[PDB]
DNA sequence: GCCTATCGATGTATATATCTGACACGTGCCTGGAGACTAGGGAGTAATCCCCTTGGCGGTTAAAACGCGGGGGACAGCGCGTACGTGCGTTTAAGCGGTGCTAGAGCTGTCTACGACCAATTGAGCGGCCTCGGCACCGGGATTCTGAT
DNA sequence: ATCAGAATCCCGGTGCCGAGGCCGCTCAATTGGTCGTAGACAGCTCTAGCACCGCTTAAACGCACGTACGCGCTGTCCCCCGCGTTTTAACCGCCAAGGGGATTACTCCCTAGTCTCCAGGCACGTGTCAGATATATACATCGATAGGC
């Protein structure tokens, strides 16, 4: 009947993904996403593989940093479940949501 | 030959892994769409500039240097690429 | 009793003064001649306290001969105050009453003196004595005193006649000039003094018999033998000392290890000035300031006081100068001496106040920031209150102050101009000083002050010696290149002694041995201590004005000190060299870092050959002169264009000028033939003096001649309401109209004088009245008015002299400030008298 | 003979000088200026590298990798300050969990 | 057939100074090379701007020292400055 | 007697200063503060008044923007009262340390 | 009694009402009392970095007078450009 | 006319711009068309901003433009507020704004 | 006496175009001048970088346009690019 | 427990009030923009190799896709009771107003050391490649954690 | 409570191709000479920031409790997680077109630099009227009022 309690293995997951250094995003889906957005500015573009890798790296670092700020904002509200309201405050305070 | 929807490919599990690296213990189901929206805006601006640099370079192929310059203009930087 | 004892005179009530060898001899001579019953003349030179000696004579008469008076004193008003003060302070037992003032005041005094008839001594002036001779005659006089009796040089003088009409038994005439180049003065005095021995008629025989004494030694001996009972006169410094002889002291002090810390640090920091001969000027000058601060006090440097900034002895421990001064002040305080402290750095005076607070000493401070009235208060406080120390900035104190109440003067640091120190000295060691004054200059032994002083002292003593001796042997103004070398020599001095003793060399010195005898808290005026003569082969060793503690200044850095400097420079280079020679240093390792760029700080370059320096000097001179000349001419052209604007502005307003042009370029042709003193015979002092009348200024009491009324105004043309301005409108409304017109029409220029008639509403029965308004003030939005431009008053009076003589009109002036107590009337009065009354123009002053 | 040698540098004096000229930074450039700059760059880098070397050694690795660089940068507060918007590929993130999220 | 210079060799040289025994991955070499070149631009930009502010034609050690002090945050510059000036001293001392 | 209720006057003040264009810090205290701080850097520095004026303008702008962000954080935290924890969070999100 | 007196630090001159007044322009309705010192700390650090930079510019310029443009340069370098005092 | 600005139909000084660009070391050579294009762009943005400022002053019932109007104009152009997101204007003040949680009931 | 220069007269002339019968305070003029110089530096700086990225010696309107595209907001750029192009095509007819 | 008023209190936008320096305009002059004349190498000029990305296949796997179950946090309710809003008075000192002072900013001139441009030349490091073992990586060793005891 | 029993490291041994080292030829870093301007460096001239006093009146200090907010503890209840369980196409290995980037080599115009000059921009110049300050509202919300229902 043994089961780990809610949030306990989630902490182990945090420890896992904080100890690992590899990318967490699905590569081909991200590649398609790059091509998809670029499709809006120009049709039939070609992309250096390293450009896509750089984009993926930059995106992950950006999002992870956002998740951290979101985590703190939820904690400040005495919560542990992150919500868009936290993202909205963080982006506004950062001035990204200028 | 036209692309769509793969933003959802940055699926709930993709977002969950990122959030765990970010130290997030619980993730509201509303966060998934909020993240995809913010990410698209971020990517659009970076790609927009990278394209601008590519066009200025008279190229048809986007290069890592365009990404580097775009980040640098946005005051961001990624070492280990180009150079 | 031994020279009718000085104690007998004191017992008879003489207080507050020592009859000095000179004063004691005079009083006894007066007393002896009274025993002989021969009248007397005290012909001693001015400043010997003839007043003091005469007051002692009344003390002698009342105490020994029981002559209860009344005694009459005739004196100039400038000394009448002095006579009254000396009587009150030195002879309080003899009631001294003052008969002075205006006709109304004198009328009150005549009633008061008739009601309270119990005065021993009556003080009056010569002019009042002549006017009220009939009143002074009503009192039965015992003895008559005449101060500066030269007023009697002419027997025909009304003064001589009226006093000969007073009942007189014994006479004392005081004069600074018993012979003003005429024997008639001395005989006139002698005949007044003892008319029974010197008849009024023997004037011719006395003059004729004694006129050639410069040629006849025999006549010189005869006249003196005849005068010995009647005339006493003596010469200065030998007995007649008059001014307490000044004493000069140089004080040698040690320095603390802390001072030494900063010394080493300061010097080492900027070695480059010694390498770059041309960078020395600014750098060494800055350094010198820092060195001075260090010798004064290390806390003059930011962060040197240990935090927390707590008041304590650590202050004295930090500076050997302060350490010495503290001990010195304790001695001086116990000695009851009063100290004046002069320094160039106000910053130290701050610390000194902090120190006074620490020790709880009574002090005052006056530097260039203490405003004039505040300054009056400080002087007043020091004169009245038991203030021990006076903190003074060396440059601020030299201007006019009187500090004779102090006996001790200390220079913390010396000025660039020795004239400033000498000027300051005249403030305390001033005529009227009765205590012997001690003068102190502070020097650290083997310190930068000693070196600076060695050369500065040579210049300073030569300069001071030059000022009294008049032979100007001014040490030649060496160009800054040599002053940089001089500074390097100073910086090369004493290095061995200074650095080899890193600990405090703050020696305890028995001050009394250096200071000399103190009597009743007074410095004994002993000539600079010449190491006493032990006779065996005469060896000359300069115990002259430049030697104190036997130490001769002016002499250079030892060659070894010079060598040690150069060695230290290289040693410092070695440290820098090693640190730079040594490999790479990391931060986790916490290595020692070298400070900023070397040439970051600037280096001056090679000297253009002396020939090239000479040529560039010429080039510099030539370029400046050429541009100066061309620029100044072009600048004048601007003034010429502005003049066009001024004339056009006046012309455009159809205005007629009432202002007199500035007549400061006409030769005063008042009979060209040596301007020698036109001897004013003593007949009616009211005829050439300004006549003061109480009444309205606007209605001159002029008979048949034209009258010129004079008043001062600003350049706004806005007519005032109230006071004298209302009186002017009462006589005429036109002065207002012209003034309003002139102000608006830009006709009012500083020193300009508006002239127009006053006969508009009320005119005199004979003669024309003219009013002259002098443009002397300008008022800006800040509303600050300068003293009715002192410059404009002189120019206006010059114009008034020329216009009044040219029109032969009488001049009528208000007594400015008569209602303001302590108002400076004299500057205005003397200009009026010198330019009008003394030139025969009738001047009337209304109050 | 090389100016770098003369300067005691690892860095290339001539190459650095050439970069300064082509960068259009000013009308004129002094010969010591590149020396100072090169030295500084050289300095800075090694300071980083020791720390980087420390991280690899602590990580039981003989060759330094980007992960070591990320950790090293953030741990020099001044490197993080200087590099506040710089990302390192395969750098990962700092290990950290908020006490509120920790178990009872 | 194309030619491409880089600063890696000094990096490696320096590597052996800090850690004679330590080695380095290509990715790490690329990162540091990028890093060095980037900071060069930062410093040169400030020196340029400063000269412009002062309307000065020539960039010198003065500019290096002060640009450095602004960029290398606070004390970080101090360390660098001490070695930087030292090297220049060496260079100018030599001939 | 009369008194306005809590927050009524606060709302007036907010509207007043937001409507106003005036500076809110006393000039002389700010001026002395800068010069005392200057003692921390150098023994001797002269200052243009306009430089001090610019410094005040920048400082007030910086703090006001911070107060806005702090206010948002308190509201997000369901509060009306701002606290240091909000200021710290705001600066943290702005990347300030 | 008047020769010297201890006085409060100039930072407190950024009085509680000065801070309150600023917060009110920021739209803050209610304020906890801990914020006065907190704001002073933030402000002091902010000023410290700006003044230090300004001093750096002036000293490089070898002047003794601090200039508004020096402030402009500091602000621009720190990314907080102010319009209204120069160019 | 002589001036290149009038040839371009501009108010802004193309010659000054070309000089400034040459002196600014932005490149070794500056083509004559770049100053023209830049002068036109700067002039355009000037006109755009001045129009907003003119409106703000006029709306404020005043004939003279002041920094207060500039702050109001800039922040209300949402694009200018991002372009000038960290630029501060002397005597600009802030936009009146109060959060609904703080408003009375 | 030392001659200075600023964009003030151009700003004022443009002001009378967008809004006649209105003036501008000296403070506001200083801000406008300050803004113009700032934007100038932003454009010129990036244009310099672009030229280096392409190793070009000569700056052209193409670089200016590219910098403008990068610097300006999404719609403001459209108007600015139109005006810049319009000016060049007008001038080049001379 | 309202909810509709209500006075009137304290305050706020408005009227018309008057006052002035900051806003305008130009003057007198210059200085640097233009209108010339001129050269040559920079950007465009085009052709080309051969490469990098895109195209392309299916396999095999981890991975994502989809749900149940639930207990703890997400969520709101409530009373506690302090502390922060407010308006009182008290007192300090910030402001607007001056004064005197000289440090230090400011321009100018002359020329030289420092670096610019030009050049010959050597050799640092350069492209292309080869060799060895730190590392990845795999299976499979031991250790130590949670919630179930 | 202590322990079982999920699930975390530690470890040996393997084997791959990357890291470190080799040489190469080119083109440029260091070696070698001339000029010249900048800056520097020194001078002289004048400005504005600075030190000081001064009155004034608004501000902050300092008063108090009332007030309502944020507090800690209350209870509710259903959602993200834990794990199973399902199902994916990503990842990965292999080949292979050819669009295109980067390589090559070349031409002519453009911009730079040339000299002479003049007209738009400015600093100084002078004035004036929109905005600043009057002053006392007229007129709105808030305070308690304060009722009635």
């Amino acid at each position: 009947p043994h089961r780990y309690r809610p949030g306990t293995v989630a902490l182990r997951e945090i420890r896992r993904y904080q100890k690992s250094t590899e990318l967490l995003i699905r590569k081909l889906p991200f590649q398609r996403l790059v091509r998809e957005i670029a499709q809006d500015f120009k049709t039939d573009l070609r992309f250096q593989s390293s450009a896509v890798m750089a984009l993926q790296e930059a995106s992950e670092a950006y999002l992870v940093a956002l998740f951290e700020d979101t985590n703190l904002a939820a904690i400040h509200a005495k919560r542990v479940t992150i919500m868009p309201k936290d993202i909205q405050l963080a982006r506004r305070i950062r001035g990204e949501r200028a | 030959k036209v692309l769509r929807d793969n933003i959802q490919g940055i699926t709930k599990p993709a977002i969950r892994r990122l959030a765990r690296r970010g130290g997030v213990k619980r993730i509201s189901g509303l966060i998934y769409e909020e993240t995809r929206g913010v990410l698209k805006v971020f990517l659009e601006n970076v790609i927009r500039d990278a394209v601008t640099y590519t066009e200025h370079a008279k190229r048809k192929t986007v290069t890592a240097m365009d990404v580097v310059y775009a980040l640098k203009r946005q005051g961001r930087t990624l070492y280990g690429f180009g150079g | 009793a031994a020279r009718v004892q000085e104690q007998d005179l004191r017992q008879w009530g003489l207080t507050g003064i020592h009859l000095r060898s000179y004063q004691l001899e005079g009083v006894n001579w007066l007393a002896q001649r009274f025993h002989c019953q021969n009248g007397c003349i005290l012909g001693d030179e001015m400043g010997l306290g003839k007043t003091c000696q005469t007051i002692a004579l009344f003390i002698y008469l009342a105490g020994r001969l029981n002559d209860e008076g009344p005694f009459l004193i005739l004196c100039p008003l400038s000394v009448l105050s002095n006579w009254k003060e000396e009587m009150q302070r030195f002879a309080p037992g003899l009631s001294c009453v003052t008969y002075a003032g205006d006709k109304e005041e004198r009328a009150c005094l005549q009633q008061d003196l008739k009601q309270e008839s119990r005065f021993h001594v009556l003080l009056t002036t010569y002019e009042i004595c002549l006017k009220d001779a009939s009143f002074l005659k009503s009192f039965p006089w015992s003895v008559l005193v005449v101060d500066e009796a030269h007023r009697l040089k002419n027997q025909s003088s009304l003064l001589h006649k009226t006093l000969s009409e007073f009942s007189v038994v014994f006479s004392l005439l005081l004069t600074g000039t018993p012979i003003q180049n005429s024997l008639q003065e001395l005989y006139s005095l002698l005949s007044f003094v003892e008319p029974d021995l010197f008849s009024k008629e023997e004037v011719g025989d006395f003059i004729q018999r004694y006129q050639d004494i410069e040629k006849e030694s025999e006549s010189a001996s005869e006249l003196h033998k005849l005068l010995q009972p009647f005339l006493l006169r003596r010469v200065k410094a030998e007995v007649a000392t008059e001014l307490p002889k000044k004493t000069e002291v140089v004080i040698y002090h040690g320095m603390s290890a802390l001072q030494k810390k900063y010394y080493k640090a300061i010097l080492m920091k900027d070695l480059d000035a010694f390498e770059n001969e041309t960078a020395k000027k600014v750098k060494l000058q800055n350094i010198l300031s820092q060195l001075r601060k260090c010798v004064d006090h290390p806390y003059l440097f930011d962060g040197v006081e240990p935090e927390p900034f707590e008041v304590g002895d650590h202050l004295t421990e930090a500076s050997g100068k302060l350490h010495l001064l503290d001990k010195l002040l304790a001695f001086l305080y116990s000695g009851g001496h009063r100290v004046l402290l002069f320094s160039q750095m106000t910053q130290m005076l701050d610390i000194l106040q902090d120190y006074m607070d620490y020790r709880g000493y009574s002090y005052e401070r006056v530097d260039g920031s203490v405003r004039g009235e505040e300054r009056h208060l400080a002087i007043k406080n020091f004169g009245q209150q038991p203030i021990f120390v006076f903190l003074l900035s060396t440059r601020a104190g030299g201007v006019g102050m009187n500090l004779t109440a102090a006996d001790t003067v200390i220079f913390v640091d010396s000025d660039f101009n020795p004239q400033n120190d000498l000027q300051a000295a005249a403030r305390a060691h001033r005529i009227g000083q009765n205590k012997s004054v001690k003068v102190i200059r502070l020097i650290g032994r083997d310190t930068v002050e000693e070196i600076v002083y060695r050369k500065a002292a040579s210049k300073l003593q030569l300069t001071n010696m030059i000022i009294e001796g008049g032979h100007f042997t001014l040490g030649a103004q060496k160009p800054a290149a040599d002053a940089d070398l001089q500074l390097s020599e100073i910086l090369k001095f004493g290095l061995d002694k200074l650095l080899a003793s890193e600990g405090s060399t703050m020696d305890e010195i028995d001050l009394e041995s250096i200071l000399g005898e103190t009597k009743d808290g007074q410095w004994v005026s002993d000539a600079l201590p010449a190491a006493e003569g032990g006779s065996r082969d005469q060896e000359e060793g300069k115990n002259h004005m430049y030697l104190f503690e036997g130490k001769d200044y002016s002499k250079e850095p030892s060659k070894e000190d010079r060598k040690s400097f150069e060695q230290l420079v290289n040693l410092q280079k070695t440290l820098l060299e090693k640190a730079s020679q040594e490999g790479r240093s990391l931060r986790n390792k916490g290595s020692v870092l070298i400070p900023g760029l070397v040439e970051g700080s600037t280096k001056r370059k090679r000297v253009l050959s002396p020939e090239e320096l000479e040529d560039r000097q010429k080039k510099r001179q030539e370029a400046a002169a050429k541009r100066r000349r061309l620029i100044e001419e072009k600048k004048r052209q601007k003034e010429e264009a502005e003049h066009k604007k001024k004339m056009a502005w006046w012309e455009s307003n159809n205005y007629q000028s009432f202002c007199l042009p500035s007549e400061e370029s006409e030769p005063e042709d008042l009979e060209n033939g040596e301007e020698s003193s036109a001897e004013l015979d003593y007949q009616d002092p009211d005829a050439t003096s300004l006549k003061y009348v109480s009444g309205d200024v606007t209605h001159p009491q002029a008979g048949a001649e034209d009258a010129l009324i004079v008043h001062c105004v600003d350049d706004s043309g806005h007519w005032g309401r109230g006071g004298l301005f209302t009186a002017l409108e009462k006589r005429s409304a036109e002065p207002r109209k012209i003034y309003e017109l002139a102000g608006k029409m830009k006709d009012l220029s500083l020193g300009g004088v508006l002239l127009f008639p006053v006969d508009d509403k009320e005119s005199r029965n004979k003669g024309q009245d003219l009013l002259a308004l002098i443009v002397a003030q300008h008022r800006d939005r800040s509303n600050v008015l300068s003293g009715i431009k002192m410059a404009a008053l002189e120019e206006g009076l010059k114009k008034i002299f020329l216009a009044a003589k040219k029109k032969k009109a009488s001049v009528h002036l208000p007594r400015i400030g008569h209602a303001t107590k302590g108002f400076n009337w004299y500057g205005t009065e003397r200009l009026i008298r010198k330019h009008l009354a003394a030139r025969g123009i009738p001047t009337y002053i209304y109050y | 003979k090389t100016r770098s040698s003369r300067a005691g540098l690892q860095f290339p004096v001539g190459r650095v000088h050439r970069l300064l000229r082509k960068g259009n930074y000013a009308e004129r450039v002094g010969a010591g200026a590149p020396v100072y700059l090169a030295a500084v760059l050289e300095y800075l880098t090694a300071e980083i590298l020791e720390l980087a070397g420390n991280a690899a050694r602590d990580n039981k690795k003989t060759r330094i990798i980007p992960r070591h660089l990320q950790l090293a940068v953030r741990n020099d507060e001044e490197l993080n300050k200087l590099l506040g918007r710089v990302t390192i590929a395969q750098g990962g993130v700092l290990p950290n969990i908020q006490s509120v999220l920790l178990p009872k | 057939k194309t030619r491409k210079e880089s600063y890696a060799i000094y990096v490696y040289k320096v590597l052996k100074q800090v850690h004679p025994d330590t080695g380095i991955s290509s990715k790490a070499m690329s990162i540091m090379n990028s890093f060095v070149n980037d900071v060069f631009e930062r410093i040169a930009g400030e020196a340029s701007r400063l000269a412009h502010y002062n309307k000065r034609s020539t960039i010198t050690s003065r500019e290096i020292q002060t640009a450095v002090r602004l960029l290398l945050p606070g004390e970080l510059a101090k360390h660098a400055v001490s070695e930087g000036t030292k090297a220049v001293t060496k260079y100018t001392s030599a001939k």
